[PDB]
């Protein structure tokens, strides 16, 4: 539920009617398929929060 | 507001409640049944009055 | 996840 931007530098997610910019997250996002399909597709890390939680 | 016109198309698939994946693994797809739609048109209002 | 991170 939003929109994928860039300050330049960083990628974010945000709403779509209000700027309010976060980390792109596997809770974030939903996965479908293959990078080789999307007509301009970005590489760019996703955070994914349980990793650092199982590294506890 | 600027958006690029194939993220327009995916905002208005969620509107119908179909996902944007949907668009964006179809794209070109639908951009020719579109073309092709508006060619009918053409045709349609070239022929008949 | 807390209970589950107990195991
Ligand atoms: C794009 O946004 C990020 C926000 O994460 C900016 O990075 C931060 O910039 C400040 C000021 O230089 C630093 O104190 C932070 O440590 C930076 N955080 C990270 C995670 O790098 C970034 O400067 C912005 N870029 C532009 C071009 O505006
Ligand atoms: C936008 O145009 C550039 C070339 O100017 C091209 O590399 C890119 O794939 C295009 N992206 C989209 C989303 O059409
Ligand atoms: C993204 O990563 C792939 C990895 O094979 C690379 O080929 C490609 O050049 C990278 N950049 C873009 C914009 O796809």
């Amino acid at each position: 539920e939003g929109v994928f931007v860039s300050n330049g530098t960083h990628w974010f997610v945000t709403q779509r009617n209000f700027y309010e910019p976060q980390i792109i997250t596997t809770d974030n996002t939903f996965v479908s398929g293959n990078c080789d399909v999307v007509i301009g597709i970005v590489n760019n890390t996703v955070y994914d929060p349980l990793q650092p939680e199982l590294d506890s | 507001l600027q958006i690029p016109f194939a993220m327009q198309m995916a905002y208005r698939f969620n509107g119908i409640g179909v996902t944007q994946n949907v668009l964006y693994e179809n794209q070109k797809l639908i951009a020719n049944q579109f073309n092709s739609a508006i060619g009918k048109i053409q045709d349609s209002l070239s022929s008949t009055a």
